[PDB]
RNA sequence: CGAUAGAAGAAGCUGUUGGAAAGCAGCGCGCAAAAGGGUGAUAGCCCCGUAUUUGAAAUUGUUUUCAUACCUAGCGAGAUCCCUGAGUAGCUCGGAAAACGUUAUUUUGAGUGAAUCUGCCCAGACCAUUGGGUAAGCCUAAAUACUAAUUAGUGACCGAUAGCGAAACAGUACCGUGAGGGAAAGGUGAAAAGAACCCAGAGAUGGGAGUGAAAUAGAUUCUGAAACCAUAUGCCUACAACGUGUCAGAGCACAUUAAUGUGUGAUGGCGUGCGUUUUGAAGUAUGAGCCGGCGAGUUAUGAUAGCAAGCGUUAGUUAACCA
RNA sequence: UUGUGGUAGACGAGCGUUGUAUUGGAGUUGAAGUCAAAGCGUGAGCAUUGGUGGAUCCAAUACAAGUGAGAAUGCCGGCA
């Protein structure tokens, strides 16, 4: 099996297995967002429950 | 190591047949006509069980019903009566004394009908 | 324990032989045994075994009859697995492994009670080189001799550390015994053994190797 | 045991086989668990990994992940850590040392870097290429030494 | 040292069932031979062989020794002179090779085009420092890839629908103008001793006789299943509405894996098949004429999880390869 | 004591076929196959006897699968 490259490059890994992630909406059209919503998403996150099954095969 | 089969299709399908055997015709020769006459044949078996417990009763409660008109009483009423003398006895019993021991049924009918109620 | 010889004649030594406790084990393994058994019985299979595919069946890729309109039911070839011409769907392939994988310190734990269970029982006795060289290369006097031992229905092994030649040339017209190096024995033959004959000095290179 | 008699411990070899084409008594037949007709009943499989009907997927969605060092690979390290050097056995730590240990490779010329800040009781002698500033407070808080390799 | 024919090569009788002993039993014997095949059943000692020791006139393979051609040889000094692969390396315009979808490196269809050890190329655009290497000339064993064929051998491979399409005279019969497509079919008995002869018949053939242990082993030739077609003991059936059965039930006829037995079923109650796919099928939806054989969750390489075992806190475990 | 209708589906426990490895056993005084019968099991299934048949087969514990046929207008052969 070979990792996915899209995967990759995109989700990195933990200490505990948890998948980081970077939150989206953060590209372009800064004016219609709030500064709030941007400050709140440019920190990070992690893959929900409902999609860590289908990231840690994919990885 | 290439398995082939032979006296294992042939000893399962002569169970069916053997099962089926008495049927009309091809439903005792081929095999797939006895295996579903014997499943047919199976469901009847089974609800055939549950009308018999029902059949017999309601006969035995035809024939002591008869035996009770002849002297003047009703099945409804004998029950009844029978229920308050305390006596236990199936119909089927009932119905084999009144067919069976003329002057014994008579005898029993005798004392439900008029002796106190305990 | 008590592990003494045994003369060419069939007699028994006088004097017997004590034995460092490192050989023998008061905890004993058995799953460890079982999978050297199947390991060993395993990679004795040749494999050889070999089918023609859908594929590889000499036959007509074209459809014997027209998909519609013909009153016969839809085909596509003629090697098909359920015709009689014969495409094996699955088949046996010869690019099976058939072999298992089993650790060093498995094997050598296995190996160990195995060698406890069989020592210090009957029939494992001790043997020299004296009527290793006494047979004389005649499977006669051998015969004699496990009929003097007692031992001529039993599987009985030789553990040898020299390879000497008079004791091989005969025990090879016997279907029956048969005689091994140290470094040859293993688990499955050690038990299928039901006796054994060792030589002080392959028990002297049993408690080296055992560490 | 005997080869005539032998027996694997009890739940290590055989479990429950699901045998998908052997009749409907096994729970296992007919369809043999796929469901009904639909795509995943077909010989073809399970899709693609990652997909979701034609909406795109997580990854797709989400921002890609920047590497500063392009075409670069990281200077890896030998690392001793003070929390478990105390349980090896070992005084004046030097890349020879660790060699007879065999911590380290005899192949290799990876510089050797000291982490750590669990207290040790004994002195020891380390040469290290780094060391932390508080890793070297402890070891300095007892009677050893650390000498900087350049 | 082998290859292409070969020579020698040990060890058993008696009795019993049996057509036949080699089986079985008793008493023995040989083995560097207990691999295998045949011999009237299942033989270490009946035969051929096998282990082992050997042998080539002639052709041919490998290796070694000797001689003999051919090639093959070090370290200094001075001179400051000469040579070191040109339409070549670069560069431009279109492509490509490398993991790369063209880009440092390699290559080229068109054009242009250098320098000469203080020289030229390279170290992912490029420049400088440092370092590495000597393009535009050629040849190169070994480890590596494969088996139509020859010899020996093996198989938790197949055993006439299987195994090569082809166990038989198979790429045949046959189909097509042609390329091309492409079957089925094995077994008497130890030994033909293959049935002389008689009877019926025109004859094949059949019934006896004869051979044979067996002829219901007879050339239709090992065993002979079901569907299918006929014959017969016993029971029932010509006023009867039937998914053909089931539960009760007389009478009739027998006697068993001895069991409140078996075969048939006048009559009474109840009763619209099996798979598929559907909200819903007795179905005026679908699939099967019947019987028998074949016919669909595997393998290789990895990941996760459950269970179990080995080893354990400077742990655990090897891959290729060698024996 | 509480329970035991059941499709898709999940889980657990077993039967049967062929072969291999260890043990033991039967067989021309008749093995497999094959037919019949008024047997034994909760189920896959398993015996006993007799006829035919003429040489291999069975039991236990493990292991490996071309391992289970009623349907595919399924393939082949035979017969309605
Ligand atoms: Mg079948
Ligand atoms: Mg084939
Ligand atoms: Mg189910
Ligand atoms: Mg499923
Ligand atoms: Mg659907
Ligand atoms: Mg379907
Ligand atoms: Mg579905
Ligand atoms: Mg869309
Ligand atoms: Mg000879
Ligand atoms: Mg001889
Ligand atoms: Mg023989
Ligand atoms: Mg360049
Ligand atoms: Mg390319
Ligand atoms: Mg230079
Ligand atoms: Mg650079
Ligand atoms: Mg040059
Ligand atoms: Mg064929
Ligand atoms: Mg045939
Ligand atoms: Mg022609
Ligand atoms: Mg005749
Ligand atoms: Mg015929
Ligand atoms: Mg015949
Ligand atoms: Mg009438
Ligand atoms: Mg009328
Ligand atoms: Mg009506
Ligand atoms: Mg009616
Ligand atoms: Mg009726
Ligand atoms: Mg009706
Ligand atoms: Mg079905
Ligand atoms: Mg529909
Ligand atoms: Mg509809
Ligand atoms: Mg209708
Ligand atoms: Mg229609
Ligand atoms: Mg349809
Ligand atoms: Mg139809
Ligand atoms: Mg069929
Ligand atoms: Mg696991
Ligand atoms: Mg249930
Ligand atoms: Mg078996
Ligand atoms: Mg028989
Ligand atoms: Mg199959």
């Amino acid at each position: 099996m070979k990792v996915k490259s899209a995967a990759k490059k995109r989700f990195k890994l933990t200490k505990s297995g948890q998948i980081k992630r970077k939150h989206a909406y953060t590209s372009h059209l800064a004016p219609h967002k709030t500064t709030k919503q941007k400050r709140h998403l440019r920190k990070q996150g992690t893959v929900s429950a409902s999609d860590f099954k289908r990231i840690g095969n994919l990885i | 190591m290439r398995i082939k089969g032979g006296k294992q299709t042939r000893v399962r399908r002569k169970k069916w047949l053997k099962q089926a055997s008495g049927s009309f015709g091809t439903r005792h020769a081929s095999y797939k006509v006895a295996k579903q006459t014997v499943i047919q044949a199976a469901k009847y078996a089974y609800r055939d069980r549950r009308n018999k417990k029902r059949d017999f009763r309601s006969l035995w409660i035809l024939r002591l019903n008869a035996a009770l008109r002849e002297q003047g009483m009703t099945y409804s009423v004998f029950i009844n009566l029978l229920k308050k003398h305390n006596i236990e006895i199936n119909r089927k019993v009932l119905s084999e004394l009144a067919i069976k021991e003329p002057s014994k049924f008579n005898l029993i009918v005798q004392k439900v009908k008029s002796e106190q109620p305990k | 324990a008590k592990l003494k010889l045994i003369k060419i004649d069939g007699s028994f030594e006088t004097e017997p032989v004590k034995l460092s406790p490192g050989l023998i084990a008061k905890e004993l393994k058995q799953q460890p045994v079982f999978d050297a058994v199947l390991v060993e019985q395993a990679s004795w299979r040749q494999g050889t075994h070999s089918i023609l595919t859908k594929g590889e069946v000499r036959g007509g890729g074209k459809k014997p009859y027209k998909q519609k309109h013909t009153g016969k039911a839809r085909q596509g070839s003629t090697r098909n697995p359920h015709f009689v011409g014969g495409g094996i769907v699955f088949g046996p392939k010869p690019n099976r492994n058939y072999s298992l994988k089993l650790n060093k310190k498995a094997h050598t734990a296995a190996l160990h009670t195995v060698w406890s269970e069989k020592l210090a029982s009957d029939n494992t006795h001790l043997v020299d080189q004296n009527l290793f060289n006494k047979t004389e290369g005649k499977t006669k006097v051998m015969m004699q001799f496990l009929k003097s031992a007692k031992l001529l229905d039993k599987n009985v092994l030789f553990v040898v550390n020299t390879l000497n030649t008079n004791l091989e040339q005969s025990t090879s017209n016997i279907k029956n015994v048969q005689v091994k190096h140290l470094d040859k024995v293993s688990v499955r033959d050690l038990m299928l053994a039901n006796a054994l004959l060792v030589e002080k000095e392959v028990l002297k290179a049993l408690e080296g190797k055992f560490k | 045991m005997e080869l005539n008699q032998l027996k694997s411990v009890p739940k290590a070899r055989n479990h429950k086989t699901k045998t998908l084409g052997r009749g409907h008594g096994s729970g296992l037949g007919k369809t043999s668990g796929r469901g009904q007709k639909g795509q995943k009943a077909r010989k073809s499989g399970l899709t693609r990994p990652g997909f979701e009907g034609g909406q795109t997927p997580l990854y797709r969605r989400l921002p890609k992940f920047g590497n500063a060092r392009k075409g670069f690979l990281k200077q890896e390290w030998v690392v001793l850590n003070l929390n478990k050097i105390a349980k090896l056995k070992l005084d004046k730590i030097n890349r020879a040392s660790l060699i007879e240990k065999q911590v380290i490779s005899a192949k290799s010329q990876l510089p050797i870097k000291l982490i750590g800040h669990t207290k040790l009781e004994k002195p020891l002698h380390f040469e290290v290429h780094k060391v932390s500033k508080q890793a070297l407070k402890a070891v300095e808080n007892a009677n050893g030494s650390v000498k900087l390799l350049e």
